Parts: structure tokens; sequence; C-alpha cells
């Protein structure tokens, strides 16, 4: 499939967030 | 509080439903721990207490909206897109055999909530499979994650 970037990448993007929320709690 | 445009409340709303398991209007220890579990870690019960208590300004045992924004406004930490690059590999390479196996990928769907069929599971693999070796190598993994 052309531009298979969307399918693969989409999920990567959410993982960055996953831990964005929790980082707030730990504070480094 | 650098968010003054309404549009931002709109965005935040959707986000709230992301961790709100029972949509009770409050964040509880139960739903907190489930999401972290998805991070592939096995946090102990005491973790639920220690972490929640630190963010829980009103000492009501849960986190509400006001307590939410305070963190969001200061949570501007800069994550070098690289941090998830190498790390994202270790999770996918479950047995650390130097390759990403189909069985290992299948579990990924569950985390993303795509609920993909057998057909789509095979489809994605074909896209990165530059050679009929039946497995996805590190090079193929990068080619796919080469979004921006
Ligand atoms: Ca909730
Ligand atoms: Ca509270
Ligand atoms: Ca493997
Ligand atoms: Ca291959």
């Amino acid at each position: 499939l052309r531009r298979g970037q969307i399918l693969w990448f989409r999920g990567l993007n959410r993982i960055q967030t996953q831990i964005k929320v929790v980082k707030a709690f730990h504070s480094s | 509080a650098d968010q003054l445009t309404e549009e931002q409340i709109a965005e935040f709303k959707e986000a709230f439903s992301l961790f709100d398991k029972d949509g009770d209007g409050t964040i509880t220890t139960k739903e907190l721990g489930t999401v972290m579990r998805s991070l592939g870690q096995n946090p102990t019960e005491a973790e639920l207490q220690d972490m929640i208590n630190e963010v829980d300004a009103d000492g009501n045992g849960t986190i509400d909206f006001p307590e939410f924004l305070t963190m969001m406004a200061r949570k501007m930490k800069d994550t070098d897109s690289e941090e998830e690059i190498r790390e994202a590999f270790r999770v996918f390479d479950k047995d650390g055999n130097g390759y990403i196996s189909a069985a290992e990928l299948r579990h990924v769907m569950t985390n993303l909530g795509e609920k993909l069929t057998d057909e789509e599971v095979d489809e994605m693999i074909r896209e990165a499979d530059i050679d009929g070796d039946g497995q996805v190598n590190y090079e193929e993994f990068v080619q796919m994650m080469t979004a921006k």
C-alpha cells in the first residue's frame, strides 16, 4: 500500500503521549 | 495556564475519556494503575497510593479537573523523538532475537486499540517486508517509522 506511513506511524504517536501524562506524576 | 482559547477545552475533553475507565468524572487509583500496566510495567499496589497522593492537592484521594490543568500547563517537557526510537524496538522484540516477530506485533494492536483482523495483520507485514523472509528486521522497522 502506498503511503503506508499513516498506518504504522499513527500508533507510534500515541505512545509518546502514554508516558507524557505519567511524567507529570513522577517529576523526573 | 497558557490555554485561553475555548477550542482547547474542547481538545482536553476528548483526552479525559482516554484514562477515565468508569467515566465517574474523577481519576481513581484503579484506572490509573490499569493504564500504566499497559506501559509493560508491573507496578505494586503501594505505587497507586504514593503517586496519586503526590498530585492530589485536595487530599480527596482522586484527581479532578483543576488538578489536571495545573500539570498540563507545566508538562511541556521536551522529549527527543529519539527516546521512543530505540526503546520502541525492545518492546517489539520480545525475546530480543534481533528481529520483530509477527506474534510480537499482534500484541501491539491491543495496545493501540486497532483490533485488526488476520488479514490486516498480514497486510502491514507485507508493507515492510522488502524480502520474503517472513520477519521484520530493524532496517524495515525504521523505513516504516520514517514518518516525518
Ligand atoms: Ca474516571
Ligand atoms: Ca482532587
Ligand atoms: Ca523477536
Ligand atoms: Ca524482512
